RNA sequence: GGUGAAAUUCUUGGAUUUAUUGAAGACUAACUACUGCGAAAGCAUUUGCCAAGGACGUUUUCAUUAAUCAAGAACGAAAGUUAGGGGAUCGAAGAUGAUCAGAUACCGUCGUAGUCUUAACCAUAAACUAUGCCGACUAGGGAUCGGGUGGUGUUUUUCUUAUGACCCACUCGGCACCUUACGAGAAAUCAAAGUCUUUGGGUUCUGGGGGGAGUAUGGUCGCAAGGCUGAAACUUAAAGGAAUU
């Protein structure tokens, strides 16, 4: 379970079936300054650094 | 107008139906 | 070198099938498939069921060696649920990242040219 | 009273229409009055375009935007939260915002 | 509106109007001198012949059936009456 | 158990079976598309018997190279054994259900027609056709609707071209007319005066009946 | 199989699945739309035949020829009825597991028969656009289907205008819509409910508080089912429509 760490440059806005995924823009520090966003939920601000698993992922709407 | 007493009327006309049936049959 | 086929994914709202089928058109392998593994009796059609079935498919593929197939993402059709639910996505994705040869994803949802009337009486279901 | 001039149907010169069934509950409904929907939707989630694009021979397969048609009796069409209710003085506008 | 003078309306009013609705009733369409390439059968045919009118002398059928206004069959010269 | 056996391991298909090879009609670049497996070809009910006659859907971009041979698929018929190979005869061609579903959009009509025609050979073939209302270069009429008499004129026209082509030649040359969609171009140029009529295409060519043995083409496909 | 979750299934004598071929019947989804056609019930594929019909064309003719209309007739959604015909995942009652405080409301499986055709009834409905049918006059816009009226318009070039195709200017006819009244209205709202105490263009109708009750009783139509016409006595001072809190 490779672990990587990310910070949000700008929060986007909650969305989901009933509030599913907390949009947390994962600037995984090894490839910081990018806009790739992955599966994150939780309380949200900007300034924290948390854990993301995959370095590279894509996604459409979480229907 | 209120259809709840109309549902009463529906039911009781089914009643008249069975009763006139029993007499006439 | 390559041999192609169709995995014949069969996505319902319950217990989605998988069956490797070469382009011979009538040749599946090991009917024992996803109707076996997630024995929670309501996870038969869950994304985890799909992904696990997909590792089963990758293993089956390698032990039979046909690296390639084609993709018919399928609904139940008839008079019910002509849009496959979740019971297809994870199996596809894990098969894709499971060392196979992808090709020709397509839609065989059989919308009938106006066949029989649907089921449930005029009023239908209640909720 | 007089709520929806079209009776929420939009035929207004007709007076019979062949029925149409649901697909979430399998309930009938008049066609024009009903709420069905077209889905020009992606064949696969773009949470897969990378892997699928790579492990595909004949590089750059078309990636077809599949279509479909769902049929909802207004029951399912508000139970599954498609159409959102409004007021009177706002209901009038028809042109969907997206 | 709110003032007008309709007794002798300007011609464009009628031109933009339909008969049977004008001020002074009148029709639109009119006759035509059909002139055949052959013998100079200087004939008269109305603009809506409605029927297979033919030249008297030579069988050079002139006005084909139409929806409305006649159609000269590409050979005759017409003189508006 | 939950899966019940009221009563009222499986190993090694591979050795208990064998592969056999696609052998496409000569009009295709590749005389092979894929493999099949089948019971070991021991006589006394040779499974090669329960091999002849099968059908297979394949890609024509695959057997003629160019990708634009994509959204049609060709059905081929298994005919007879050549040993490790199967020279398949032609059986038909359709769109891919997705693409045909794709061209159907709103605010334009469809125009459909059917026909059934015989051939130079004795192979009775049913053929269909679809077409649609073009929207003129300067066209603003969002509708683009095709009034009925126009429909019937165009439909008949299609029937005459197809009749002029089918009942006139052999199977492989029919495929050759098909793959270039020359028939398409004939239709377009003939019909363009009637109505703009774009997305004109064909489809769904199917077999009905053939004479009993006809070893002729079944052996002439290859030497 | 299932929503919030179970029973009932054949088979290791073969199965929910895989394709390969045979038969009934329903209906033409997608395009199928604030879009057609009819009197209204309705009617969706393609074709032939049969007539019918409307609308527009009209420098044809008949010369008040008519509009509605108790009596009388025709059609008449779906249900049912008689017989015959067909007999399939799409079915009232009846079986059938749990939700079972109680399921003979829900809900899954099995499912007669109406579901369909032919011969006859049957004559209702949320047959409501809840706006009877004519016809006469008035407000502004745009779209749209069937016609035509012009335009060197454009493209296809059968072709030059146009008739194919469109485009733009004018209409006349089909379902309408959005601003909208000063005028209505009790109001929600009005393209008819406009032109109404500043009361009358003409006709066919139907009802005077609610129940009792469209009930009883007579006729009458039908084989019943059933309608059609259908009162009181007694009881009661409110039922009730819109609209706001
Ligand atoms: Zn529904
Ligand atoms: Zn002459």
């Amino acid at each position: 379970t490779p672990v990587t760490l990310a910070k949000v440059i700008k929060v986007l806005g909650r969305t989901g079936s009933r509030g599913g995924v907390t949009q947390v823009r994962v600037e995984f520090l090894e490839d910081t300054t990018r806009t790739i966003v992955r599966n994150v939920k939780g309380p949200v601000r900007e300034g924290d650094i948390l854990v993301l698993m995959e370095s590279e992922r894509e996604a459409r709407r979480l229907r | 107008m209120r259809a709840k007493w109309r549902k009463k009327r529906t039911r009781r006309l089914k009643r008249k139906r069975r009763k006139v049936r029993a007499r006439s049959k | 070198s390559q041999v192609f086929g169709v995995a014949r994914i069969f996505a319902s709202f319950n217990d989605t099938f998988v069956h490797v089928t070469d382009l011979s058109g009538r040749e599946t392998i090991a009917r024992v498939t996803g109707g076996m593994k997630v024995k929670a009796d309501r996870d038969e059609s869950s994304p985890y069921a799909a992904m696990l079935a997909a590792q089963d498919v990758a293993a089956k593929c390698k032990e039979v060696g046909i690296t390639a197939v084609h993709i018919k993402i399928r609904a139940t059709g008839g008079t019910r649920s002509k849009t496959p639910g979740p019971g297809g996505q994870a199996a596809l994705r894990a098969l894709a990242r499971s060392g196979l040869r992808i090709g020709r994803i397509e839609d065989v949802t059989p919308v009938p040219s106006d066949s029989t009337r649907k089921k449930g009486g005029r009023r239908g279901r209640r909720l | 009273p007089k709520k929806r001039a079209s009776n929420g149907r939009n035929k207004k010169g007709r007076g019979h229409v062949k029925p149409v069934r649901c697909v979430n509950c399998s309930r009938s409904v008049p066609k024009d009055k009903a709420i069905k929907r077209m889905a020009i939707r992606n064949i696969v989630e773009a949470a897969a375009i990378r892997d699928l694009s790579e492990a595909s021979v004949y590089a750059e397969y078309a990636l077809p935007k599949t279509y479909n048609k769902l049929h909802y009796c207004i029951s399912c069409a508000i139970h599954a939260r498609i159409v959102r209710v409004r007021s009177r003085t706002d209901r009038r506008i028809r042109a969907p915002p997206q | 509106v709110l003032v007008q003078d309709l007794l002798h309306p300007t011609a464009a009013s009628e031109a933009r109007k339909h008969k049977l609705k004008t001020l002074v009733q009148s029709p639109r369409s009119h006759f035509l001198d059909v002139k055949c390439p052959g013998c100079l059968n200087i004939t008269t045919v109305f603009s809506h012949a409605q029927t297979a009118v033919t030249c008297e002398s030579c069988s050079t059928v002139l006005c084909t059936p139409t929806g409305g206004k006649a159609k000269l069959s590409e050979g005759t010269s017409f003189r508006r009456k | 158990a939950v899966g019940k056996n009221k009563r009222l391991r499986v190993v090694d298909p591979f050795t208990r079976k064998e592969w056999y090879d696609i052998k496409a009609p000569s009009t295709f670049e590749n005389r092979n598309v894929g493999k099949t497996l089948v019971n070991k070809s021991v006589g006394l009910k040779n499974a090669s018997d329960s091999l002849k006659g099968r059908v297979v859907e394949v890609c024509l971009a695959d057997l003629q190279g160019s990708e634009d041979h994509s959204f049609r698929k060709v059905k081929l018929r298994v005919d007879e054994v050549q040993g490790k190979n199967l020279l398949t005869n032609f059986h038909g061609m359709d769109f891919t259900t997705d693409k045909l579903r794709s061209m159907v959009r709103k605010w334009q009509t469809l125009i459909e027609a059917n026909v059934t025609v015989k051939t130079s050979d004795d192979y009775v073939l049913r053929i269909f056709a679809i077409a649609f209302t073009r929207k003129q270069a300067n066209q603003v009429k969002r509708t683009s609707y095709a009034q009925s008499s126009h429909i019937r004129q165009i439909r008949k026209v299609i029937s005459e071209i197809l009749t002029r082509e089918v009942q006139n030649s052999t199977l492989a040359q029919l495929t050759s007319k098909l793959i270039p969609e020359v028939i398409n171009k004939e239709i377009e140029n003939a019909t363009k005066d009637i109505f703009p009529l774009q997305n004109v295409h064909i489809r769904k060519v199917k077999l009905l009946k053939q004479p009993k043995f006809d070893l002729g083409s079944l052996l002439s496909l290859h030497g």
